[PDB]
């Protein structure tokens, strides 16, 4: 009997993963010098 | 692993796109800057050209979105996700989608658009993901001097992996 | 009849979405003391 | 012949990207006052 032809083209692929937590921010400049 | 698993690229080197709406964060010529240098980042290093449209469709669409935007990639209020893109490809293929709870900036403080673009454009073109913390396309963004930028060479080696 | 071949393989997974941002960077230390 | 199997699973796509970097640091509040 004669083959038959492909199946459909396959499931896509599952979702990249989620990215993890970004580093804390640099700290604050020195305030200004204080009253006289 | 600096490429995307099988991997879509563009088939031709004039890419076009399109910012579909802008965040009220910046300056709309600032949201600009940041976009076409996010671009010039990659054409340094390859065939392609980019160029922006203000009517039609485009190949890559630039989106302000929050919360719930019509993909499977659902947006979070302030914090956690901050933006997602699509590979290479027709329709919504290419496009860069970027959330409007966080606070998009020029600058060091808050959310420095230039340098989230340059990530999710680099998947746009069908990047992968380093393993290397001084890389862009690592699963880490660090912030780093915008006026002295440059690729890392693991990021120049995924790119030229796929064009040229 | 005989069956047909396996389908090409799905397409690619669409790209990992971004992780948490950054907390906000420590405050500076105080000014330094007012003038005499 | 029957159209196959249905195809191979597409390859999982890439990761996200952390957050971006934390907020600047406020700047400190100023200095004590002046000696008396
Ligand atoms: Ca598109
Ligand atoms: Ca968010
Ligand atoms: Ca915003
Ligand atoms: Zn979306
Ligand atoms: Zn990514």
């Amino acid at each position: 009997g004669p083959p038959g032809p492909p199946g459909p083209p396959g499931p896509p692929g599952p979702p990249g993963v989620v990215g993890e937590q970004g580093e804390q921010g640099p700290p604050g400049p020195p305030g200004p010098p204080g009253p006289p | 692993f600096r490429e995307m698993p099988g991997g879509p690229v563009w088939r031709k080197h004039y890419i076009t796109y399109r910012i579909n709406n802008y965040t009220p964060d910046m300056n709309r010529e600032d949201v600009d800057y940041a976009i076409r240098k996010a671009f010039q980042v990659w054409s340094n290093v390859t065939p392609l050209k980019f160029s922006k449209i203000n009517t039609g469709m485009a190949d890559i669409l630039v989106v302000f979105a929050r919360g719930a935007h019509g993909d499977f990639h659902a947006f979070d209020g302030k914090g956690g996700i901050l933006a997602h893109a699509f590979g290479p490809g027709s329709g919504i293929g290419g496009d860069a989608h970027f959330d409007e709870d966080e606070f998009w900036t020029t600058h060091s403080g808050g959310t420095n658009l230039f340098l989230t673009a340059v990530h999710e454009i680099g998947h746009s073109l069908g990047l992968g993901h380093s393993s290397d913390p001084k890389a862009v396309m690592f699963p880490t963004y660090k912030y780093v001097d915008i006026n002295t930028f440059r690729l890392s060479a693991d990021d120049i080696r995924g790119i030229q992996s796929l064009y040229g």
